[PDB]
């Protein structure tokens, strides 16, 4: 029975890694990518490449065949993949900060100059952000089935929750409809395609983050496990899938791009 | 096309200097500068080297650490700062031009120079005389020795053939082993093979009476020969 | 209108007393020409490639 | 008028009937003699980057190791096509370039566009900079293409319907040749340099001679405007492209049309042509974004030459016929062997 | 390496060109070109002169913008051997005259009308959008009260006032767009009093602007 679901699992981490390592391959091979936007899409896949090749596997055996692994292994394999989902949310929160600001002020947009070193500087700081959210948090615990010890108190796991879920949908939401309200003002059918696009983005994010955190606040107030909880934690690793389909795919240069090769 | 030179003077042991150089009527900022020595008495000797967009820099082997070259291209000016000096440093100092892509002449223009009196893997190049007697209306024919193979598996071959008259500055004669300079009487002509090679000079005429110079460029550092005299 | 026609009519004139041979003698040089130098032509023959400038 | 125009309707009978006299035989009947040279097969070798958009022209040097591109960002580059470097790049003060050319001695280049101006740039100076030499102007409509014959005479032809020969140092024309109806595309030097031809959009090529200005003969055939001249490497015949998907070879002598190149699967025109040493390969650019490459004695082969991503507006031969370069409006420049 | 010291100082050459290269081509991509249309006699004298042989060229700035407008009107070749290279441009100013809905040279304005439908369906110009200005909207005004509009709009069925008139004509002109899902029309009626001609342009640009961005990015 093991057989299959380690199969299908295994195909899962496959299919990422390729999809990611697919947009890497399209930003190293040209050279008039060199927009701020491609910037920031090779920074999201990068950091949703490393998802499919380390956490997933080592997760297979953990709780499918054996734990012989102890805490050396715990720590690191805990750090790494709160690091990288962290990352992943404030990218994406980042390409839509660039698209909103695309059309809020485009003639300021259309005369800058700066190209290498402060988009460096961006992208140092998302990475140090995405680290200074958990690291210090989980590195500290003491008490602690592999998992963080501070789940033992429900206020730090709200405080954890709230400033990495409910921000970013806010955030995402008003850059939306601010993008809306500017373009607004076959006109019918631009407007009502401008609106389902962007109500796709926002659900399908809303979506997969939400289930996962609401349901670990919950569970632990009182309640200190079923089918549901372990298909709320593979549901935040679905996003990676998903976001390499919706952003570098849906852009025109990057699909130039993919077609010359 | 003119280049001027100043710092030249007496210095005492120890102390430093800073040797300037002025350029004028020409695109400074294309051109790759060299500073060339030469002895009171003796041949010539390769100082340093600094190239275009101040990328790359080459020091001779017995400078290293107390010559410092630097250039700038708003004003034109060219600087060698120069530090612990000592008496094997009495000499004259030129500043001179090059440029490279396909087809260039290097070492074409040479400046005035000034003065300054203080109170191994290389390639040896061999000048084999020291002096000819001869007399006008004949023909000449000048030689010098290498060390090691010259030509190259591209096919060029790195020997350049120098004049210096009395009292005055080199100019380039022969550049490359075998092409002619720019404004060269058609009377001039060089060969050779692999480390020997002649010059020769046809229907001698008055103020063709001095010392040549033959030298290597396939590598760094650049080595001159001894220097041949002609009268 | 009249020098036009004029120009035109000329120009036909001399146009029309112009030397003309049989067409396959010309067929016949432009034989001759493309065999007696196809020996030296690089891009029917392929040069070896030790002596190829471009690989 | 009628009876002008009467007999000019009798000399162009006169004309045509000394032409369909001594049509005896054509190539087809007696080019089965000879093995077809098979299937040609060319690879990239270097590929020169760096221009931003469209390229319209280039010309080799004479040493067969130098090149000159223009495109219409502003700017003339000159490639070591050897190993790829960049020898002199030019600014341009306009733009809207359509044409370029590379002196025989290696000294000069040339260009114009629609500015109806040609201007003259001097290679060697003691200054090591590229400085504009010379301004010819005195045309009315755009430039189509300059050729130098040597260091101080050029030939130009323009959309005035007129083509002029210029010596360089007075600055004024010696020779205008006028009688084209429609606008000249472009023209080609004679080997031993004493003529030229020169097609024009109503579908007609005329023979110039150099040093007196009458034109000599005519040649008509084509069903739309002209693109492209060269010619055979003896100088003893010519190949146009044109707009209709076909092209032809004209001898001189015979006065006629000898051979067409033309296939089903072709819609598009040609926009440059060129030969080979033995002339026994035809190159034509096309359309399709892609080359193609034709057996000019049998006119019923190819190879294809693919790899670019829009059309293929330029392409060159050596004179010692070991390369090939091609450029297209997608910014990149690519050398076959 | 497998080189001499005169090759490495050639590719230190090369590759100082090419950075120049590129500096040029990032300078040369933040300006709004314009290529500028019009019949005879179409008034764009004024269009030119209050805006700030072979091709004319002209620049200008506004509002931090640096707008360079091409003239070809005294190219007299046929379009389809020229016009290819403006492919690439951002808009096209067009110019016409009111004044002139009666004059014959058949018509004036029935001309100025197959020039504007060869011009605005054109395989290079599918995605480009159009500027119009409609001119001498003074003498039409005065000339109205003498002569009807059935002169040269027979099946004109309104009244001979100037609003109805201007709205019927500038309808006639906006009918002949054959793309309107991919590209609009702006119209404008000439004002040579003040500068709202420059202002009318820049709104029409910061428009087209933000349309292209949006387009591109898949939204
Ligand atoms: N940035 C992150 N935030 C989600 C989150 C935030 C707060 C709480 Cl209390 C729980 C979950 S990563 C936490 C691990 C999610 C994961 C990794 N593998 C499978 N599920």
């Amino acid at each position: 029975t093991r057989v299959t679901l380690a199969f299908f699992m295994s195909l899962v981490a496959f299919a990422i890694m390729l999809g990611n390592a697919l947009v890497i391959l399209a930003f190293v091979v040209d050279k008039n990518l060199r927009h701020r936007s491609s910037y920031f899409f090779l920074n999201l896949a990068i950091s949703d490449f490393f998802v499919g090749v380390i956490s997933i596997p080592l997760y297979i055996p953990h709780t499918l065949f054996e734990w012989d692994f102890g805490k050396e292994i715990c720590v690191f394999w805990l750090t790494t993949d709160y690091l990288l989902c962290t990352a992943s949310v404030y990218n994406i929160v980042l390409i839509s900060y660039d698209r909103y600001l695309s059309v809020s002020n485009a003639v300021s947009y259309r005369t800058q100059h700066t190209g290498v070193l402060k988009i460096v500087t961006l992208m140092v700081a998302v990475w140090v952000l995405a680290f200074l959210v958990n690291g210090p948090m989980i590195l500290v615990s003491e008490s602690w089935e592999c998992e963080p010890g501070f789940f033992s108190e429900w206020y730090i796991l709200a405080i954890t929750s709230f400033l990495e879920f409910v921000i970013p949908v806010i955030l995402v939401a008003y850059f939306n409809m601010n993008i809306y309200w500017s373009l607004w003002k076959v006109e019918l059918l631009r407007a009502r395609r401008l609106a389902k696009s962007l109500a796709i983005l926002l659900g399908v994010f809303a979506v997969c983050w939400a289930p996962y955190s609401l349901f670990t606040i919950v569970l632990s107030f009182y309640s200190s496990k079923s089918v549901w909880y372990r298909i709320a934690f593979w549901l935040q690793w679905f996003n990676s899938f998903v976001n390499p389909l919706l952003y570098p795919l849906c852009h025109k240069r990057f699909q130039k791009a993919f077609l010359k090769i | 096309v003119q280049l001027v030179e100043s710092g030249g003077g007496l210095v005492q042991p120890g102390g430093s200097r800073k040797l300037s150089c002025s350029a004028s009527g020409f695109a400074f900022s294309s051109f790759g500068m060299h500073w060339v020595r030469q002895a009171p008495e003796k041949g010539l000797e390769w100082v340093a080297y600094i190239s275009s967009g101040s990328g790359t820099i080459y020091y001779a082997d017995t400078v290293k650490g107390r010559f410092t070259i630097s250039r700038d291209d708003p004003k034109n000016t060219l600087f060698l700062q120069m530090t612990s000096l000592r008496s094997e440093d009495t000499a004259m100092y030129y500043c001179v031009r090059s440029i490279y892509y396909y087809g260039s002449s290097p070492f074409d223009f040479w400046g005035q120079g000034t003065t300054l009196t203080v109170s191994s893997a290389d390639i040896v190049m061999t000048q084999a005389t020291s002096s000819v007697p001869v007399t006008p209306g004949e023909s000449v024919s000048i030689s010098c020795r290498s060390s090691k193979s010259l030509l190259h598996s591209n096919g060029n071959t790195y020997l350049y053939w120098f004049l210096q008259r009395p009292g005055q500055s080199p100019q380039l004669l022969i550049y490359r082993m075998s092409n002619l300079a720019s404004g060269v009487p058609d009377r001039f002509s060089g060969s050779g093979s692999g480390t020997a090679f002649t010059l020769t000079i046809s229907r001698l005429e008055a103020e063709d009476v001095g010392v040549y110079y033959c030298m290597q460029h396939l590598e760094y550092p650049l080595t001159f020969g001894a220097g041949t005299k002609l009268e | 209108s009249i020098a036009q026609a004029r120009k035109l009519v000329e120009q036909l004139k001399m146009e029309a007393n112009i030397d003309r041979i049989k067409v396959s003698k010309a067929a016949a040089d432009l034989m001759a020409y493309c065999e007696a130098h196809a020996k030296e032509d690089p891009l029917l023959t392929p040069v070896p490639a030790s002596e190829n400038p471009f690989r | 008028l009628d009876q002008l125009r009467q007999e000019a309707e009798q000399l162009k009978n006169q004309i045509r009937d000394a032409r369909k006299a001594c049509a005896d035989a054509t190539l087809s009947q007696i080019t089965n003699n000879i093995d077809p040279v098979g299937r040609i097969q060319m690879r990239t070798r270097r590929t020169l980057r760096g221009h931003l958009a469209k390229i319209y022209a280039m010309h080799w040097g004479t040493d067969s190791r130098l090149l000159v591109s223009a495109s219409q960002d502003g700017k003339l580059i000159i490639w070591d096509s050897y190993t790829t470097n960049k020898v002199h790049a030019i600014p341009l003060r306009s733009s809207w370039v359509m044409t370029c050319a590379y002196a025989p001695s290696g000294n000069y280049v040339a260009c114009g566009g629609l500015d109806n101006i040609c201007s003259i740039y001097n290679l060697k100076t003691r200054e090591g900079n590229v400085r504009v030499s010379r301004e010819l102007a005195g045309h009315t409509g755009y430039l189509s293409c300059c050729r130098f014959l040597d260091d101080n005479q050029i030939v130009t032809s323009s959309g005035d319907t007129t083509c002029a020969l210029w010596d360089i140092e007075t600055g004024q024309q010696t020779t205008t040749f006028t009688g084209h109806t429609g606008d000249v595309m472009s023209l080609s030097l004679a080997p031993d340099t004493r003529l030229f031809v020169s097609g024009a959009c109503d579908a007609s090529a005329k023979l110039w001679d150099v040093r007196e200005g009458m034109c000599r003969q005519t040649f008509t055939g084509h069903e739309s405007d002209i693109n492209a001249i060269c010619f055979f490497p003896n100088g003893n015949a010519f190949a146009t492209g044109s707009d209709d998907a076909t092209c032809r070879l004209f001898d001189l002598r015979a006065d006629q049309e000898l051979m067409t190149y033309s296939h089903d699967n072709i819609i598009c025109g040609i926009t440059s042509v060129s030969f080979s040493k033995s002339g026994r390969l035809l190159l034509a650019g096309y359309d399709d974004f892609n080359c193609n490459v034709w057996d000019a004695l049998k006119a019923d082969r190819a190879g294809v030459l693919a790899g670019h991503d829009n059309r293929v507006s330029c392409l060159g031969v050596t004179d010692d016929g070991m390369a090939v370069a091609t450029g297209s409006w997608d910014s990149f420049l690519k050398i076959w062997n | 390496c497998t080189l001499s010291a005169e090759d490495k100082a050639a590719v230190e050459r090369s590759k100082m060109i090419d950075r120049n290269l590129r500096e040029d081509g990032e300078k040369a991509a933040r300006e709004v070109k314009l290529l500028l249309l019009g019949a005879g006699e179409s008034g764009k004298s004024t269009i030119v002169k209050q805006m700030k042989t072979g091709i004319v060229e002209t620049h200008f700035t506004f509002k931090d913008l640096h707008f360079k407008m091409f003239d070809v009107g005294a190219q007299r070749s046929e379009r389809k051997k020229w016009i290819h290279c403006f492919e690439g441009v951002t808009a096209i100013i067009f110019c016409v005259a009111l004044s002139d809905y009666d004059l014959v040279l058949m018509n004036r304005m029935h001309e100025s009308m197959k020039l504007f439908d060869s011009i605005c369906n054109n395989k290079w110009f599918t995605d480009t959008s159009i500027i119009l200005f409609l001119n001498k909207k003074d003498l039409f005004e005065e000339k109205i009260k003498k002569s009807p509009l059935t002169i040269c709009y027979p099946e004109y069925a309104g009244s001979n006032t100037y609003e109805e008139a201007a709205a019927y004509i500038q309808c006639q002109f906006e009918d002949l767009n054959k793309r309107k899902d991919t590209k609009e029309i702006y119209t404008h009626f000439t004002c040579s009093t003040d500068t709202k001609n420059v202002q009318f342009v820049f709104d029409a640009v910061t428009d087209v602007i933000i349309k292209n961005n949006l387009k591109d990015c898949g939204l």
